[PDB]
């Protein structure tokens, strides 16, 4: 029974960078519509039959760009927003790239025709200059800023009013205004000829002087954003609400539905990577990817997977290809215009969230367990900023670790360990902001009371002077039979990281001074008390000891007696050896535009960051500096505010240095305070 | 040439490929191309000899189009070609470093000439004279 | 109360929902409780093909 077409499913990303006007443009499409949502749409003129469409509202901010990737990955269109106002931003480069990556068609809405300095042509002209696309305008705005009335239909060749007593919901075609007309006729020239270049025969007819028909102008414009060759620009803005009605009758006119979309690649199970395809048909065994986790506090997680082929039942044990885990699908509903109709048949191309799925996580593959595949898997960039996070209370510990769980399982760019050498709670993010929300919901929703530092820098201990014929004597005698040990060491600095144990141990014993059984006490001795340091009770490395001069008694000797008087001469030896605390310096890479470049390092110049050099790159340069891992803290926000968002930085642990005479004696004293 | 806004004097070699990382220094709030600025140079390489960096130009025109000033390894590094010992800069006056015949620069300042624009040969004698004492060294026939 | 934890490498980190159960190790005054290296937290242990329904792990791949 032909129901409603999957030609007729328009997944939809609405995408833009921060601050644009796009779950408002979304909100408007709802209440035009009737209303990740499901929507339907009939056209602004009722001239479609229904269409569904199904809208992934993608976050603005470059903290949470891990979700539009995952996103754009699993949808078919985009609507790509801009502000009329400030145009192409350096976070619209940022999405723009995303959707090129995954190949997206996708359309061009210029929204805020409302506000002060709006100019759509301005918007048109930076999209073909800063992102190297093709735009194509399908409409012009009629008038600007307070003045801003309508739109001009290029297709059409008609202005468009829409009702502001409906808020928009009713429109009339009028005549273009007298003032427009040369302007309109222009740009619709340029329609026609971008419409020709479709195919052979469109462009001898354009050529020829025969007129374009209305179905020939849409056909071939949609064809060429289906190859992502062009991007049709629309206008329009809320409020007295423009635009929005003729964006959602451009989205069923050129966008994709899922049979226009290639097959989704993936790999069979065979244990050979051999390559297969899934075809959006409902005919083909079952297929999806999990592309958001959601912890619900009423049903628990929601697992939000996008059907790419074949169909599935609310309560069907299907196969987690990725995980090997048979996982019983749960409870399934859908949008249904403004119901969530609990759907008991989730077909090709639909969108859905899941109900207690346990060893499902975010870009795993549900498929048929008789029919196995991996769809391709979400690569994850690694996070760039790190803070520690202690809990107050013993009751906070252990509800800080199942908190920061569900955040690290909903959210891969999320990472949590503990630091060994710390004992600290290390969490890392896509950014400050990014890290901000998470320690929100983890003190809110899972209320876990917990304080916010810095990751503690790892200091190390070292001497800097050879001493010689340090004496350790454990000489104890009393309580029974005595215990008697006697060594003779000298200590030296090595190299820093000359030697990958950190520590070198030299048997020099001449003479049976001391019986060979004993030396391997010394040394474990020795290699108990590096441990904790004299100086601070940090690890003691890049340091050599010489054992060479000893004395044993026949009937007290004992192994641990030799290792206490080890443990004596090392402490003397290392006080007198001049000890100084170390530091660990972190190589860091920052990539910025070239008249952004001077702020970054008058920063980096305060954090104590020694310019290694640059590399001048397309983005602008690549600047590489020597930066201690303290002063490497809350660089992700720092760096968003120097360089107006369009720097990325890397850091990766260097050497271990000496800290500098003041940074180390400061730290010194606290500690010993 | 053009103005000097798209002006930095600059290729210490084009061996070392890249004048964009420290070895090739400037590209600093002025915006150009760095692989499409060898290749005409590789036609032009091989009649200098290494180890005597050669001041050229990123002129780069109204548009887009960028290539070089030839210039000529100039004063300091031909004395530490011509006499064999390099820059040690700081020490004229301290030890001595090496002295100079008259004729040992006149032979090549006809080629610095090319290098040099003040007038003639003869005249830019006394200015490798110059930065000769700055790497230290002594002149006298 | 104080467990104890069997195989000869765990994968713990702190916070971790580990299973209890019974068993006295006879070398450690007051740790009276195994816990299971199968369930929950505590995965098929490394390097084993015999006895295996003890620490855990499944049957080797042929
Ligand atoms: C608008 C949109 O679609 O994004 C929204 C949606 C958003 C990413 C929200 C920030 C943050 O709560 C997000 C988390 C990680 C919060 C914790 C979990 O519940 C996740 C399952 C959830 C995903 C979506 C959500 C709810 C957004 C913002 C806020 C807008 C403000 C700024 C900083 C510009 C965002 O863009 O950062
Ligand atoms: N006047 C006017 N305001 C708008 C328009 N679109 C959005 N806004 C306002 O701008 C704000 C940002 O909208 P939002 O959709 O949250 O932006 P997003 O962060 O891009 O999703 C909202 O509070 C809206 O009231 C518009 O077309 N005209």
């Amino acid at each position: 029974a032909r129901t409603t077409p999957i030609a007729r499913y328009r997944n939809i990303g609405i995408s833009a960078h921060i601050d644009a006007g796009k779950t408002t443009t979304t909100e408007r499409i709802l209440f035009y519509t009737g209303v990740a949502t499901t929507a339907f749409w009939s056209g602004m003129a009722k001239q479609y039959e229904p269409h569904r469409i199904n809208i992934i509202d993608t976050p603005g901010h470059v903290d949470f760009t891990i979700e539009v990737e995952r996103s754009m990955r699993v949808l078919d269109g985009a609507v790509m927003v801009y502000c009329a106002v400030g145009g192409v931003q350096p976070q619209s480069e940022t999405v723009w790239r995303q959707a090129n990556k995954y190949k997206v068609p996708r359309i061009a809405f210029v929204n805020k025709m409302d506000r002060m300095g709006a100019n759509f042509l301005k918007v048109v002209n930076q999209i073909k200059t800063r992102l190297g696309a093709n735009p194509v305008p399908l409409q012009l705005a009629i008038g600007a800023e307070e003045h801003f009335t309508g739109v001009v239909d290029l297709v059409k060749m008609k202005a468009i009013n829409w009702n502001d007593a409906d808020q928009g919901v009713t429109f009339e075609y009028e005549d273009i205004p007298a003032d427009m007309v040369e302007l309109a006729n222009e740009w619709h020239q340029n329609l026609i000829e971008s419409a020709a270049e479709a195919s052979e025969e469109l462009m001898e007819k354009y050529l020829g002087g025969e007129e374009l028909t209305e179905a020939e102008i849409k056909g071939a414009l949609r064809q060429r954003v289906l190859n992502n060759e062009i991007i049709l620009v629309t206008c329009g803005s809320a409020f007295k609400n423009k635009g929005v009605q003729a964006m959602l009758d451009a989205v069923i006119d050129y966008l994709p539905s899922p049979v226009d979309v290639p097959a989704i690649n993936g790999i069979l199970d065979d244990g050979k990577d051999t390559p297969a395809e899934r075809h959006a048909s409902d005919d083909e065994p079952f297929s999806a990817l999990a592309f958001k986790i959601a912890t619900d506090p009423f049903v628990g997680n929601l697992t939000f997977f996008r059907v790419y082929s074949g169909v599935v039942n609310s309560g069907d044990t299907v196969l987690n290809s990725v995980k090997a885990a048979r996982e019983r699908f749960g409870r399934i509903v859908q949008m249904h215009a403004n119901k969530r109709e609990e759907i008991k048949e989730v077909r090709a191309g639909d969108i859905a969230a899941a109900i207690g799925l346990k060893d499902v996580t975010t870009g795993d593959t549900l498929c048929d367990p008789d029919a196995p595949i991996i769809l391709e898997r979400m690569e994850f960039p690694e996070p760039v900023i790190s803070i520690a996070v202690e809990p107050k209370t013993k009751a906070d510990q252990e509800k800080m670790g199942l908190a920061l769980g569900r955040l690290a399982k909903e959210d891969p760019s999320f990472r949590v360990w503990t630091d060994e050498e710390s004992n600290q709670t290390i969490i890392a993010g896509m950014g400050e902001l990014h890290l901000d929300i998470i320690v929100d919901r983890m003190k809110r929703e899972f209320n876990v009371e917990a304080n916010v530092g810095k990751p503690q820098v790892a200091y190390r201990e070292t001497i800097r002077q050879k001493v010689t014929d340090v004496e350790g004597k454990h000489a104890k005698q009393s309580g029974g039979r005595g215990q008697y040990g006697h060594v003779v060491i000298d200590m030296y600095p090595l190299e820093p990281g000359s030697n990958p144990k950190g520590y070198e141990f030299i048997n020099d014993i001449k003479g049976g001074v001391i019986p060979g059984e004993y030396i391997p006490a010394v040394d474990k001795g020795i290699q108990e008390q590096l441990k904790a340091g004299p100086l601070a009770g940090y690890p003691v490395v890049d340091m050599g000891i010489r054992l060479h001069f000893g004395s044993y008694h026949d009937v007290d000797s004992s192994e641990l007696a030799f290792k206490l008087a080890a443990s004596i001469a090392f402490k003397e030896g290392f006080k007198k050896a001049k000890p100084v605390l170390l530091e660990p310096i972190m190589k860091v890479e920052v990539e910025t535009p070239e008249e952004n470049t001077g702020d970054v390092i008058g920063d980096l110049s305060r954090r104590r960051g020694m310019l290694k050099g640059q590399e001048s790159e397309v983005t602008g340069v690549k600047i590489h500096a020597e930066v201690p891992l303290s002063e490497m803290f809350g660089y992700a926000t720092q760096l968003r505010s120097l360089t107006k968002g369009r720097a990325s930085y890397t850091m990766e642990f260097l050497k271990y240095d000496e800290a500098p005479s003041n940074v180390a004696q400061a730290v010194i004293e606290a500690r010993g305070k | 040439a053009k103005k000097v806004q798209a002006y930095v004097k600059l290729q210490v070699a084009a061996g070392m490929a890249n004048p964009s990382p420290p070895v090739g220094p400037a590209l600093g709030q002025q915006g150009v191309n760095i692989m499409e600025f060898c290749k005409a140079f590789n036609a032009k390489t091989d009649s200098i000899e290494k180890g005597l960096p050669i001041p050229v130009v990123i002129t780069v025109y109204a548009d887009r189009s960028f290539t070089f000033v030839t210039k000529t390894p100039p004063a300091a590094v031909l004395l530490k070609k011509a006499a064999g010992i390099k820059s040690g800069s700081g020490k004229p006056n301290k030890d001595k470093v090496g002295k100079i015949s008259r004729a040992q620069l006149q032979e090549i300042a006809q080629t610095k000439a090319a290098d040099m624009t003040g007038a003639d040969i003869e005249a830019m004698t006394r200015s490798i004279e110059g930065t000769a004492r700055s790497m230290g060294l002594v002149v006298e026939d | 109360v104080t467990s104890y934890i069997g195989g000869e490498g765990h994968n713990l980190q702190e916070h971790s929902v580990i299973l209890i159960r019974g068993g006295r190790v006879k070398d450690l005054p007051g740790v009276r409780y195994h816990t299971v290296r199968g369930a929950l937290d505590c995965s098929g242990v490394k390097d084993r093909k015999q006895a295996r329904s003890k620490y855990g792990v499944k049957r080797p791949k042929a």
